[PDB]
């Protein structure tokens, strides 16, 4: 109970699929220090 | 004047900042990330359950 | 070489005395050689060392 | 338990025998009121030396009560009764004795065994820590920490 | 470790609390010695004793056999989770498959998760493959030599018949908890047990819980450790469940003191550490999973990471 | 030690915020709440009212937890003659890419919402104003309804 | 046979005659409550200095009688006896005698000699362990563990 | 809980029993105003040595009383009492016992050692300050200032 | 190498003994050995150094 081992246990992890699946594209360095803190795009 | 750093995780860009402010001898450490969103169109999206 | 020390001289002190050569004390503490009628006959030093 | 202050003060007493149960003769209260007095101007004066030991003052400048419990644990009273009757033995026209001496000597001395400081001084700070230490660059560590004063932008002199 | 955020529309955090770094760990202690010793005389060994190697042959087999049998003990007492009920045995494949998918949805990432079966439950399973529609290969081979495929339903399955054997104990009333016990992280976070006293049971019955039973609450369900949140199985959550470490006894009025392995760390000074939905209250109520005096082969069901094996290596003797 | 469990904690927090924002953002909905996802048509009607309605440029997807997965690879472990489906249901328990027109994905780190004490039958007491110039930025309205309970706090909650 | 206290001051009492079986001399309650307290006191102080001896402490807000046993192992009662005595001697005005003094440093000395301990100067923890061990054979014990 | 002189000065003439309760003697008014009066002054003169340690004065062509404050601090009595008790007792003729001068230089020892002030001698003025530190070339900071 | 000394000797001036390879004192104090009575025996120098 005195000395402890370098390696640590492992643990519980979720999953990522919805960042995956959203657009991430349109968006995407708009949001500048020259824009301001939103930005708009055009409706058909 | 602050030690920093960058991480990446699964294409997150997470800044961490080290300091050690006041006297107590207990240092700190500070990830941050910021987030924007957007809805392009409400009727292209929502819930679905099952039905009897 | 091992140091000479009295039961009455170094009695609840033993634990500064076993790691002096880990910590880094300031000061090593020690008492005093009394008779039976107190009165001080000896320094607080260890009497000698051994061969 | 308790350990009163008047508790101590009949104890420096009795030990010298001024003043005991079986006794015709007794001290009057104001005896009794000076003893205790004394006895927190010692205590007071005690915060220098030796060091707080726990002591409990009168707060909110009452005059000191016999009755109020010091505060100190049991393991303390024989070096202070002793203590106490060294600097009130004049006030009797009385004057030590060396087995007195011995026991009051003996007893400061178990009591300053209990409050040992040993400061274990430290390293410099311009000390390097060696290459085997595996130091990195986010934490410096590359130098082992001193005094480490805490600089603001504001105040720069000071 | 684990941590929480803090959410502030420009990131100042001055006024806010930190996390601190609260470590537990996890302890591992060694066995008994397992030796098996003969002696003979000399004149039987002159005038007797022939083909000594072929006769001392099996005694590496037996200490193996003792080996296994104690580590299938010591898992199936300090196992936690649980799924099914014993008065059913195995029969279909979503009874194997359900163990994969409750180890997915626990939040189990890392090395590869295993399940042990007898070979009567492997036959069944068999025999409920032979009855596919369109795989000719694996009916082929289900129908003529009753095996069934390395993966299972998702999972590694094996079949043994090394399992040790437990029982029930007898057991009745309407039991529940008398008095709160304590579930914070830093109480519970050396050994992951809790001891707890119930209410309700027999007068008087020795024995009444025996090692390796399953105990579920149930007004408190599960957590996804990662994300905090609820686990459902279609519309039904899922219960909280706990084994018996060692035999109790209960005494007049029904009072039972029982220690229990795995915990529902609910504490709310450090949210963080959370496993569980909410706290155990006194007048919970509690259930025995089983039969009153039912005697059974456990099937096992575990992650890489859930228990380990070593053998210390011993030095010669002078 | 630190620097693992903290850009897990970070991602995390930030799919589950996203997933809120989703479900408070959607406007369709499909079945009954109660009823969980058992069969074919449950996934397969989505990809159906998707195309109903009338959308081409982009691309469909849909998200099902664990325990609806394997009811789905048990039901398709019950087919009749693809001998590579019911393989890999029997085995592995996954199932195809392409699910009924649409790509179903499982997940275990998935929201959850509380629906909200309501009772008495609803209905609106003033015409709201939905006109395109009104609601040409932002497709939300207000709108005032009746015949609620007296008075509870939350009687409707986000989503 | 166990050992009381009461009988810890009655031995105090006799050994200088202050009050003795043979000396034509009578005991008082004033001098047993006395000398029961300053034993308790001075057990008091004695658990730090010297070693514990397992005495038995009365119970919260109880006085101590008499008749409650010590506790304290028959070996100690002369070293107990005659450390009480010295240090209430002084209660009546008298002065003890070179013999005294003598026989209480004596039984003092017996006493500390068995509850003396000697610790062993632990290797400093970095201190390199050699090829001869085979450490090799083991994970993490290429250097000494030290000290908890 | 503030301290007065008459209180100060009537804790020297009972320490030796001048005027005290134990003994039936009274104060006289006579030794009083002596006491406060030696106390002023020794405590003018203890403004250099000691250092200054809290005493408030009188103002100019005010004579001191014993119901004035002193404002010193409490713990500082006995030092201060005990020092008046030694330049005092030459009054009276008496002569001061062993006991009464070791508890006098504890006191003053007491009160000295929280009035230590370990000056931390400081550098040259002239010493090479090394390349180490980076100093700024056109600045006067490639030595040490070592002044006020 | 590590200096002896008493208790009473160095009690309550420990802090300008810890910090004397740091600082750059002046000087460094020390009480003398008062016996039972209070009389000086011995110097305010330390007793000793360990070998």
């Amino acid at each position: 109970s005195q000395i402890v081992l370098k390696k640590f246990l492992p643990g519980f992890m979720s999953d990522l699929v919805l960042a995956k699946t959203v657009d991430r594209q349109l968006l995407a360095g708009e949001i500048n220090s020259s824009t301001g803190d939103s930005v708009s795009f055009k409706r058909p | 004047s602050i030690d920093s750093a960058v991480a990446t995780y699964e294409g997150f860009s997470i800044r961490v900042h080290k300091y050690a402010d006041g006297d107590a001898n207990v240092q700190k450490m500070r990830f941050d990330l910021l987030p924007a969103y957007v809805c392009f169109n409400p009727h292209m999206g929502g819930q679905f359950f099952g039905n009897p | 070489q091992i140091p000479i020390v009295g039961m009455e001289q170094i009695r609840g002190l033993e634990k500064h005395w076993e790691a002096r050569n880990k910590k880094r004390p300031a000061f090593l503490p020690l008492r005093e050689v009394r008779d039976k009628s107190g009165n001080i006959i000896a320094g607080a030093t260890p009497a000698g060392y051994t061969q | 338990t308790v350990l009163t202050k008047g508790e101590i003060v009949l104890f420096a007493l009795r030990k010298f025998a001024i003043a005991s149960n079986a006794s015709l003769t007794d001290v009057e209260p104001q005896s009794i009121e000076d003893g205790v007095n004394d006895l927190e101007d010692m205590m007071s004066e005690w915060m220098i030396n030796p060091g707080d030991i726990g002591y409990a003052f009168a707060t909110g400048d009452e005059q000191p009560l016999p009755d109020d419990e010091s505060g100190l644990p049991r393991k303390y009273k024989h070096a202070v009764g002793y203590q106490l009757l060294l600097r009130m033995l004049s006030d009797y026209s009385l004057e030590p004795t060396p087995q007195v001496l011995s026991n009051a000597q003996r007893s400061y001395d178990a009591l300053m065994t209990d409050t040992l400081v040993v400061p274990s001084m430290r390293r410099r700070g311009d000390f390097p820590v060696g290459q085997g230490n595996k130091y990195d660059v986010f934490t410096s560590d590359r130098y082992y920490p001193g005094d480490l004063p805490l600089i603001d932008g504001d105040i720069p002199n000071a | 470790h684990q941590f929480s955020s803090l959410r502030t529309p420009t990131g100042d955090i001055s006024g806010q609390n930190k996390n601190n770094l609260i470590s537990g760990k996890a302890t591992g202690r060694v066995g008994n010695y397992i030796t098996v010793a003969v002696e003979y005389q000399q004149l039987e060994e002159a005038i007797k004793l022939n083909q000594l190697e072929e006769i001392l042959a099996p005694v590496r087999q037996r200490i193996v056999t003792d080996l296994e049998t104690e580590l299938a003990h010591f898992m199936m007492n300090n196992g936690a989770l649980s799924l099914g009920s014993p008065n059913t045995p195995i029969t279909k494949w979503s009874d194997v498959a359900q163990t994969a998918s409750f180890l997915k949805d626990l939040g189990v990432n890392e090395g590869e998760n295993y399940a042990v079966m007898d070979p009567w439950s492997a036959q069944r399973l068999a025999d409920a493959q032979t009855g596919l529609h369109a795989s000719d290969q694996l009916v082929r081979t289900a129908w003529e030599n009753a095996q069934i495929p390395t993966n299972f339903g998702g999972i590694r399955a094996l079949m043994s018949n090394g399992l040790a054997s437990r029982t029930q104990g007898a057991f009745g009333g309407t039991l529940t908890v008398k008095t709160q016990p304590t579930v914070t992280y830093n109480a519970v976070k050396d050994s992951y047990q809790f001891t707890v006293t119930l209410t309700g049971a027999t007068a008087s019955v020795t024995g009444f819980l025996k090692a390796g039973d399953q105990v579920k609450f149930t007004n408190t369900y599960w957590l996804q450790q990662q994300t905090k949140q609820a686990l459902y199985n279609g519309a039904t959550p899922i219960s909280f469940t706990a084994t018996v470490t060692a035999d109790a006894n209960s005494d007049s009025g029904g009072d039972v003191t029982v220690t229990l392995s795995g915990v529902p760390i609910y504490d709310t000074t450090n949210p963080q550490y959370n496993s569980v939905s909410r706290q155990v209250e006194a007048g919970d109520a509690v259930s025995v999973v089983g039969t009153a005096s039912q005697t059974m082969k456990p099937n096992l069901f575990y992650n890489k990471f859930f228990c380990g094996l070593g053998s210390i290596p011993l030095p010669k003797l002078h």
